[PDB]
């Protein structure tokens, strides 16, 4: 074929079967956000620039959510789902760790 | 016959399309006569099917149009003096100065009224003679000459349409809206011809040099742009060009002042020689109430350098002063005291007389 | 009572806010909403089309976007806050040793308030800008202080540095709010403090940042006096310092006092 | 007897409609009973309040949230930084 | 008769899906053209079978 | 109140100590982190620190390293940064008395 390919097109016939169930699930997408503030509820800013109040996802204690912190919402009601790494600045200093 | 009178009842029901709510857009250039380029104030481009038996003729110079909501189409036309955000002034906000407030400066009253008053009331000496029309203005001078009281007096003689604005009504927070005021900016004039258009201030917009990085650079270059290309389109219409002034002239964009767009400069000096000086402090003088004692002749040769805006406040210094003395009039004492305050200028042999 | 208001205020709805750009009809008006998009609009039958005309404030049903009704004018947040400030009383004379400028201050302020027949036997024109200026210290806030207290006219409050913003011109759109707010409930006093911050020099060779501040100052001057003159509205400056100022802005006329306080 | 059972009555509906989640905005002026909000989505709606919500507590630029689905002030936030 | 036949289906052909105004970045092999819609990003997209 | 003097005499744990033992609210800041990119980002971020002073009042506002927010010497007419000079004059408003400066007192070093 050698269209849409970027494989060896041998790994990637079972790849085609696994992405199927991907896709019905909802894993993703996630909209990534960021906390701006813990309320003993959640202040969360999307990058859209329009803040939401929010509550707590069934897949999360409330232990690991901290300040400042990125954070996945849903693509329709916005509820924190899964913790993130910090820091966007990696992609100057991610191209140094030697 | 009996489709004529269809035709005309089954064209009532297309024109029912029409309807409250409508979003505006301007139409920005043709492609067909069944379809064309529109831009919506939303910061979209469509490209829309027109509705049948619609003004082919007025749609072609860029003039705001109706859209309805949920498909873009362009169910109807507006008219082309609506629309325009900033609209012309002078039913009563036309400002009091007049020739007669001003003083000196004669020079350039006859350069400006050559260039802007003798092209509109009379097109034709222009033509005859073959010499090419001043078209757009350029004032500069350092800060305080008179600039802008000049051209009040143009204001009220003219009797030709008039638009003023500030050169930060240009700037826009959303999105590409500062390409949507120079746009309608224009067009606002041609409509209602002959026209002056008076951009205050336009320094920060026509600055020399951009970053190109930072958003805010990128949407002054845009606005920039557009000014420069309906410079030339104003060309063949009564309309004298865009007036307009700036007190720096080192950080002008000299794409302004390349030839066919901004052509004549005027000069306002700073220097004022003896009798220059007196014509100024004549008319202020004239109004105020002042001692036959007190004479302008006294002061002129004092200050080897002065400009129109630093006489301003002396007399107003001098009449300030005559407040707390409780005098009618401006006696020769205030005068004296008023003129050696908001003078100075002595930082190069302030304490340093001895380089002569 | 409190818990039945809640069932029915969910009845209620928003209303987008926008205000009339031009009367096209009687029908049919342009309103130019909040949110962006300009729209052409209906009228409801209970509002005054005599009041609808170009710069009145209006609001929208959501719904078909038809006028529900007419706005009075409203003040932003920026120019609230610089209104709010002020708190408590300090005496006139608890300022002292200064009061040489303290009276020719009044000479500027004071006095074309109430009495502007005298200024018109002369023939003068008021002087309005006031620019205070001298070493760090000496109290030149104290003074304005003081005298925003004691006048009773309406008094803006303005951190010279704290009307900046991120985005591109929403800092032009305050200085213009908080001349028009001046102009409506005159007679006024607007005080800035520290105004190196947007009062620096020519430059337009520096950054980004640089070129952002130039296009305030070239507001703030045409603000002052360009084709319109300002009112009753007075504006008074305090600098630390009038070197950093630019030449456009400290020029006799445009700020006509300058006082010095030792 | 009846004084009791219309509180847990209409605190079922209040409730429901209280749920999470919902958008933020603050106060450009109150009126006063009405609040013209400026939203977090940039633009700006005007209601008559909702009379639970004292005009009393709201003074301008303080924060609201604001339920996303019609804009009614559902609650007053905890101001932050 | 070219007239009513087109007054009469005019308000079906009036709901339209709207259009955009892009430019050619670039092609590919794959029958595909990266064009930029000027306010947004970037889109790769296929031409119609036919052009 | 100001610490001035050579690098190593102990300014930074001097003030280490006073957060540990008053048991007041303590607020620490650097200068440099202060100052920003944006245009004017740097000057919200002076006004909501004094702001969120005033809640948990009283309170400790100590600074590190006020050479991040230098000196306002320039005026020339070919560039000059005035950036930094931006916040620290907004710094300034804060330190004067319209906000209230009594229940928040300053460490500077
Ligand atoms: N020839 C003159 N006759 C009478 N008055 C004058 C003359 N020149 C200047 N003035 C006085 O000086 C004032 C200042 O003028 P103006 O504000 O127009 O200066 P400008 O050139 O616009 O300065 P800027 O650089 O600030 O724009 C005028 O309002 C007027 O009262
Ligand atoms: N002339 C004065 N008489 C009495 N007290 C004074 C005088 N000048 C200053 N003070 C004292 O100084 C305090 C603050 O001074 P102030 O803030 O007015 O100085 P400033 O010139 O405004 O400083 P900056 O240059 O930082 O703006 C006042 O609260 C008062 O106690
Ligand atoms: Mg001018
Ligand atoms: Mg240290």
């Amino acid at each position: 074929g050698v269209k849409e390919s970027d494989t060896g097109l041998a790994p990637s016939h079972l790849w085609d079967i696994m992405g199927d169930r991907q896709r019905l699930g909802e894993e993703h997408p996630l909209q990534v956000a960021r906390c701006t503030k813990i309320i003993k509820k959640y202040v969360i800013n999307l990058k859209q620039i329009a803040k939401f109040v929010v509550g707590l996802g069934e897949r999360v204690s409330p232990t690991d959510i901290e300040e400042g912190m990125r954070v996945g919402v849903d693509r329709s009601k916005y509820n924190i789902e899964l913790p993130l790494p910090p820091r966007i600045d990696p992609s100057v200093t991610m191209m140094t760790v030697e | 016959r009996h489709l004529k009178r269809e035709l005309k009842r089954a064209q009532e029901e297309v024109k029912r399309i029409q309807s409250v709510p409508l979003v505006i857009g301007q139409f920005l250039e043709p492609i067909d006569q069944n379809t064309g380029i529109v831009s919506s104030t939303t910061g979209m481009s469509y490209v829309v099917r027109i509705l049948s038996t619609l003004d082919r003729e007025l749609l072609k110079p860029s003039m705001s149009v109706a859209l309805h909501r949920h498909s873009n189409a362009l169910v109807d036309i507006l008219p082309p003096d609506s629309d325009s955000s900033i609209s012309v002034m002078g039913e009563n906000e036309k400002p009091d100065v007049t020739y007669a407030d001003v003083g000196g400066l004669d020079m350039q009253k006859q350069e400006i009224r050559e260039a802007v008053e003798l092209p509109l009331v009379q097109a034709d000496l222009y033509e005859q003679i073959g010499i090419d029309p001043p078209r757009g203005v350029l004032l500069y001078g350092p800060p305080g000459t008179g600039k802008t009281m000049l051209v009040k007096a143009v204001a009220n003689s003219t009797k030709a349409a008039f638009i003023r604005v500030n050169g930060s009504e240009f700037v826009h927070k959303y999105l590409g809206e500062g390409p949507r005021m120079v746009r309608d900016v224009f067009r606002l004039a041609r409509e209602n011809a002959p026209s002056i258009i008076f951009i205050d201030e336009v320094d920060s917009i026509a600055t020399k040099r951009f970053d190109a990085q930072t958003g805010s650079d990128r949407e002054v270059q845009r606005i920039l742009i557009e000014l420069l290309t309906q410079m030339d389109g104003f060309d063949q219409s009564t309309n004298v060009k865009v007036i307009m002034a700036t007190n720096r002239a080192d950080t002008l964009d000299p794409a302004l002042l390349r030839p066919g767009r901004l052509d004549r400069k005027i000069e306002f000096p700073s220097l004022r020689d003896r009798r220059e000086r007196r014509l100024i402090f004549g008319t202020i003088a004239s109004k105020m109430s002042l001692a036959p004692e007190a004479d302008l002749d006294s002061l002129i040769i004092r200050n080897d350098s002065l400009s129109g805006a630093v006489i301003a406040a002396i007399m107003q210094e001098a009449g300030l002063r005559a407040v707390r003395k409780n005098r009618y009039v401006i006696l020769q004492s205030d005068l004296e005291e008023a003129y050696a305050t908001q003078v100075k200028t002595d930082n190069t042999v302030d304490k340093f007389d001895f380089y002569k | 009572d409190k818990t039945e208001n809640d069932i029915k205020a969910l009845q209620s709805i928003g209303q987008l806010i926008g205000e009339v750009m031009k009367e096209l009809s009687e029908e049919k008006y342009i309103v130019k909403a909040s949110s962006g998009p300009r729209y052409i609009v209906g009228v409801r039958n209970s509002v005054d089309r005599s009041k609808l005309k170009k710069g009145v404030r209006v609001t929208l049903d959501i719904t078909t976007l038809t006028i529900m009704r007419i706005l009075p004018r409203e003040t932003d947040p920026l120019v609230y806050n610089m209104t709010s400030f002020e708190q408590g009383e300090i005496t006139f004379d608890g300022i002292g040793g200064l009061t040489e400028q303290i009276r020719e201050l009044r000479e500027v302020i004071e006095l074309p308030l109430k009495n502007p027949e005298i200024f018109q036997r002369v023939g003068i024109k008021p002087p309005k800008g006031v620019l205070l200026y001298g070493p760090p210290g000496t109290g030149k806030t104290l003074l304005a202080k003081a005298v925003a207290a004691t006048i009773g006219a309406n008094f803006i409050f303005s951190p010279a540095s704290g009307i900046v913003d991120k985005y591109i011109g929403e800092s032009a759109r305050i200085i213009r709010e908080m001349f028009a707010y001046a102009k409506e409930h005159e007679p006024c006093i607007i005080f800035m403090d520290e105004v190196d911050a947007i009062g620096g020099r020519r430059f337009s060779e520096g950054t980004s940042a640089d070129r952002e501040i130039q296009r305030t100052l070239m507001e703030l001057l045409t603000q002052m006096d360009g084709f319109d003159n300002l009112g009753q509205t007075k504006i008074i400056m305090a600098t630390n310092r009038p070197d950093t100022l630019d030449p456009a802005l400290l020029r006799p006329g445009r700020l006509d006092r300058k006082v010095e306080i030792p | 007897n009846v004084m009791l059972e219309k509180i847990k009555d209409n605190k079922e509906k209040i409730k429901n409609n209280r749920q999470l989640p919902y958008l933020v905005a603050n106060v450009v002026e109150v009126m006063d009973k009405a609040a013209v909000v400026k939203t977090s989505s940039r633009q700006t709606v005007f209601l008559p309040m909702v009379g639970l919500v004292d005009p009393d507590k709201l003074k301008p630029n303080d924060l609201v949230g604001v339920n996303k689905d019609s804009y009614l002030i559902l609650d007053t936030l905890p101001s932050e930084f | 008769n070219d007239k009513v036949r087109f007054i009469k289906d005019e308000l079906r052909l009036l709901q339209e899906p709207g259009s955009y105004v892009g430019e050619v970045i670039k092609i590919v092999s794959d029958k595909k053209v990266l064009v930029k819609v000027q306010p947004e990003g970037k889109y790769i997209v296929d031409v119609a079978k036919d052009i | 109140a100001l610490m001035y003097g050579p690098p190593g005499t102990g300014k930074t744990l001097l003030a280490r100590a006073c957060a540990a033992q008053t048991n007041a609210t303590f607020l620490k800041l650097a200068a440099p982190q202060l100052v920003q990119m944006y245009i004017g980002e740097g000057a919200k971020l002076v006004r909501d620190a004094f702001a969120l002073a005033k809640e948990k009042a009283p309170t400790i506002i100590f600074i590190d390293e006020l050479d991040a927010i230098g000196t306002k010497r320039f005026d020339s007419e070919k560039s000059g940064d005035r950036e930094v000079q931006r916040t620290m004059l907004e710094l300034l408003n804060q330190l004067d008395g319209f906000s209230s400066d009594d229940r928040v007192k300053v460490l500077a070093a």
